[PDB]
């Protein structure tokens, strides 16, 4: 996949750092165009970071912070968009990347392709071993309308700086190699031209390109301004639906397209909802209800009678500021099958806030999630109580969409815990986001999960460290139970598998049916034990019955009043 | 199946058994659901037995 997701941590530290490494290389793998924030922060000294050279476009701002690496590999990033500001302010923050009293601290910015930001503004500060940023003609990489996007610059440092090769158009550079020199593209332009390649004035890009082109086509942009259509840059996308003036009436249009980001598109990409006024996305408006098609896909569509009543979870609507479930709002759960929104267990759920007297929230109450199906953005569990030894209180839950992601990283989190088990045995999905299982130390059975099964896209994980070692966990027989297929299962014995190796009894994976023998004689059916009639005889050797009814037994017990088996004539 | 979630329930809420004990029996009681009447008497015994007093 050529877009992802970027991240919502700022300057917070890593929740895990043991894994936020592998964390960032799932994450913007090959990725190309990052949807939101790429923040890089707290990376040690001999860091690959490799991963990181097929980006450039970020939608939202990029944030290097305190890291130890020399080198960040941005060398191909062309354009930030600046959607969100880090503090409101700067599309490109660069923040205190040196040793905290062979030295480390980052040398070179190094971003050779970045011509174009759209919105926001330039923050470099307390870097000690940083070069070059002094050097740059920040108004060219600047917007038309950015030109007074504030800039604050740090220059301090505990070296000096070879001087920018002799081969750059100015002395400005990006480092000390020669391939490093600011390509000028907005000043440097013949007549008042937006972007240009050089001063001629037939040099000049496209009215809709954006960080600079190789030719005067809207196909020979270096970035969109607008929306890329299949390789052309546009101002809109071809609209979903054509007036025809000689039948008066509004057949869709077969170049139809939908707004992702900044391309138009096709059809929504998986997780996404497919709006009337023609874009994705991860919400519906006012008015509108989401449908789903006899396929699976998403849409949002307006409500015939005005929309029913719905459960919000946080981050949605009257819960939109609300950190935490606690038992002020407990009860607003009750009998859900599907929250808009999220749910988080933090400490201060369950040990109450005297200073607003919200009492600490009740183990049993939790019974109220016993129904919930589906959960449109994240769940986030950092306190369980101690006298619940899993989480089958989400016994039913099926899907997390991760349409909201914690951090905007995580999709699943549990985090110091003292659960021995899962038991989310109907999680068949994780829409979106990565997941992240650590400092559990009674956690068992999260090898035996099928992580894999559960995601929908490849930059998805389980990130996981510091829970109950593996070799221990089957020490205690704490492992998958014999009948569980392929071995995978949440839990342990035998509700708890993923797929039943013989038969089902209710939940229970089971070896036989009682078809022969056994107190209550059974049926099978699509793999599933059920119930002879109450009236059938029961048999021996031979089988008891053939259905559920009355008509379906071998022989009844009591009176026959044909065809069926009673207690009566 | 709801044999099963009431008997988790009524193990987990007993007040005078310490979590321990209430894994074990959950535990005992998840590898095999159809002791749920056998364990349910069992930790009621034990949590009669640790009454305070
Ligand atoms: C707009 O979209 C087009 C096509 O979807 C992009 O062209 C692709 O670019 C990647 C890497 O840059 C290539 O590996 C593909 O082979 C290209 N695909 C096609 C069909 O040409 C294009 O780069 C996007 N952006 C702009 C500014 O045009
Ligand atoms: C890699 O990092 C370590 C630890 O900070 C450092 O001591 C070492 O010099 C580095 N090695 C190389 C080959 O650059
Ligand atoms: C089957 O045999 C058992 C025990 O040997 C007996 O109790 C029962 O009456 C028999 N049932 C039938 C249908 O013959």
């Amino acid at each position: 996949t050529q877009v992802c997701t970027g991240t919502d941590m700022k300057l917070r530290l890593p929740a895990s750092p043991e894994t936020h490494l592998d964390m960032l290389r799932h994450l913007y793998q090959g990725c190309q165009v990052v949807q939101g924030n790429l923040e890089l922060t707290y990376l040690p000294t001999n860091a690959s970071l490799s991963f990181l050279q097929d980006i450039q476009e970020v939608q939202g701002y990029v944030l290097i912070a305190h890291n130890q690496v020399r080198q960040v590999p941005l060398q191909r990033l062309r354009i930030v968009r600046g959607t969100q500001l880090f503090e409101d302010n700067y599309a490109l923050a660069v923040l205190d990347n040196g040793d905290p009293l062979s030295p480390g601290g980052l040398r070179e910015l190094q971003l050779r392709s970045l011509t174009e930001i759209l919105k926001g503004g330039v923050l470099i500060q307390r870097n000690p071993q940083l070069c070059y940023q002094d050097t740059i003609l920040w108004k060219d990489i600047f917007h038309k309308n950015n030109q007074l996007a504030l800039t604050l610059i740090d220059t301090n440092r505990s070296r000096a700086c070879h001087p920018c090769s002799p081969m750059c158009k100015g002395s400005r550079c990006w480092g000390e190699s020669s391939e490093d020199c600011q390509s000028l593209t907005r000043t440097v332009c013949a007549g008042g031209c937006a972007r240009c390649k050089g001063p001629l004035p037939t040099d000049c890009c496209h009215e809709q390109c954006a960080a600079g082109c190789t030719g005067p086509k809207h196909s020979d942009c270096l970035a969109c301004l607008h929306f890329n259509h299949s390789g052309i840059c546009e101002l809109h996308c071809p609209a979903l639906v054509t007036y025809n003036t000689d039948t008066f009436e509004s057949m869709p249009n077969p170049e139809g397209r939908y707004t992702f980001g900044a391309s138009c598109v096709t059809a929504c990409p998986y997780n996404y909802l497919s709006t009337d006024v023609g874009s994705c996305t991860l919400v519906c408006p006012l008015h509108n209800q989401e449908v789903t098609a006899e396929d699976g896909t998403q849409r949002c569509e307006k409500c015939s009678k005005p929309c029913a009543r719905v459960c919000y979870g946080l981050g949605m609507e009257h819960l939109r500021e609300v950190r935490a479930v606690t038992s002020a709002n407990i009860q607003e759960f009750a009998g859900c099958k599907k929250i808009f929104g999220s749910l988080a267990f933090l400490p201060e759920s369950f040990d109450g806030d005297p200073a607003s007297n919200t009492a600490p929230l009740q183990p049993e109450q939790l019974q109220v999630f016993e129904t919930l199906e589906e959960i449109t953005g994240y769940l986030y569990i950092s306190a369980w109580p101690d006298s619940l030894p899993d989480l089958s209180v989400f016994q039913n839950l099926q899907v997390i969409r991760g349409r909201i992601l914690h951090n905007g990283a995580y999709s699943l989190t549990l985090q110091g815990l003292g659960i021995s088990w899962l038991g989310l045995r109907s999680l068949r999905e994780l829409g979106s986001g990565l997941a992240l299982i650590h400092h559990n130390t009674h956690l068992c059975f999260v090898h035996t999960v099928p992580w894999d099964q559960l995601f929908r896209n490849p930059h998805q994980a389980l990130l996981h460290t510091a829970n109950r070692p593996e070799d221990e966990c089957v020490g205690e027989g704490l492992a998958c139970h014999q009948l569980c297929a392929r071995g995978h299962c949440w839990g342990p014995g035998p509700t708890q598998c993923v797929n039943c190796s013989q038969f089902l009894r209710g939940q229970e994976c089971v070896e036989e049916c009682r078809v022969l023998q056994g107190l209550p004689r059974e049926y099978v059916n699509a793999r599933h034990c059920l119930p002879c009639h109450p009236e059938c005889q029961p048999q021996n050797g031979s089988v008891t019955c053939f259905g559920p009814e009355a008509d379906q037994c071998v022989a009844c017990a009591h009176y026959k009043d044909p065809p069926f088996c009673v207690a009566r004539c | 199946n709801k044999e099963m979630r009431n008997a988790y329930w009524e193990i987990a809420l007993l007040p005078n058994l310490n979590n321990q004990q209430k894994r074990a029996f959950i535990r005992s009681l998840y590898d095999d659901p159809s002791q749920s009447a056998n364990l349910l008497a069992e930790a009621k015994k034990l949590n009669d037995a640790q009454a305070p007093k």
